[PDB]
């Protein structure tokens, strides 16, 4: 239920474009089909174990063995973890920070929708707007006249 | 054309407002506007529950009971069954 | 514009940044007298 | 994708009529036109190399061996990167500070 506080497989990826505020993102059909997705972006770094730091203080970041300037297009982190199996955690990358001349601090935040993707379970909800079915089978247009209030 | 004494003709709403508005009021009951004891547990599955400015007491320190106050006046949905969150149930009287 | 859509090969705190901007409102001049409302400005 | 914490080819401009209220800027058709107009403005300073300091903190701001006085026009600063290629970057001076 909790996010590990140590990773395995860990990538660091370039090219993921969706962020933080969550008004977009890649909706899959199952974590196969998510984890290939991602597996085709291509790798700034990767390393084989990791054990993230700041998560008191709700920062988290890991410690990278590279020069700041080969970290400049990292965009995304994913990670397994020795207790969760076969279960990738997901995440943004939200900053890059000097530490040394060749350790840099990236810092990273759980991305909770591609995280929990398949773990969540919608039940019976106001829906305010959403895409529907716009035809009949013979043509004719469905019946939505909810008024929309706009001129 | 055979237009003779009195007329009775039933009306209701549309299926489209039917649906939207009785799925509605079946996960948030009806607007009351009474004072009374709130419907804690009168359905099969669930009672929502919304009240403002409700009065609770009880042999409880005052912070929790300030606390417990709160939720109520905020809306909270009792479940009486382990499935919670499926509406799908008729949740009929009980 | 309102919630607008804007992506880019950039850090995504600056393209939040960016989007907010647009959301906002903002004046793009594209002559060096930038202020002088007193032209015409039509139809490039 | 990340603004780099070192510069080269730096330039402190004067002149620059645009702020980070971001209300109104300059628009450009290519960046050759872009750096074609920032490199036109006067400028109070230039440094072949600079490392920058608190974009730790979200304070960045550079140390420049000028005394106060030859700055107070200061307005902009461009400058490049070792491994950005070509790439200008573009940044708001926003205050002066005494040191020396």
């Amino acid at each position: 239920a909790y996010v590990p506080l140590s990773g395995t497989n860990v990538r660091i990826l370039a090219d993921v474009p969706f962020s933080n505020d969550y008004k977009n993102t890649r909706w899959f059909t199952s974590s196969s089909n998510q984890y290939n997705w991602f597996n085709s972006k291509s790798r700034v770094y990767e390393m084989s174990k990791v054990t993230f730091m700041g998560f008191r203080e709700n920062k988290p970041y890991v410690s990278v063995s590279l020069p700041i300037d080969k970290l400049y297009s990292a965009s995304y982190i994913m990670f397994q973890n020795a207790d969760y199996g076969n279960k990738w955690f997901y995440a943004f990358v939200t900053e890059l920070e000097f530490k040394n001349s060749a350790v840099t601090y990236v810092h990273f935040e759980i991305d909770v929708l591609q995280t929990w993707m398949f773990d969540i379970k919608f039940q019976e909800s106001f829906i305010v707007r959403e895409h529907v079915k716009l035809w009949n089978d013979d043509g004719t247009p469905t019946i939505n006249t909810i008024d929309e209030g706009l001129s | 054309n055979g237009y003779r004494g009195v007329y009775v003709i039933k009306k209701q709403l549309k299926a489209e407002y039917r649906r939207s508005l009785s799925s509605f009021f079946h996960k948030y009951g009806y607007k009351i506007n009474r004072v009374k004891k709130p419907n804690l547990r009168t359905r099969k599955a669930f009672n929502y529950v919304q009240t403002k400015d409700c009065f609770i007491s009880g042999d409880i320190n005052n912070n929790d009971l300030q606390e417990i106050r709160t939720i109520f006046d905020n809306g909270i949905t009792l479940w009486h069954t382990d499935n919670i969150g499926n509406y799908s149930v008729e949740n009929e009287l009980r």
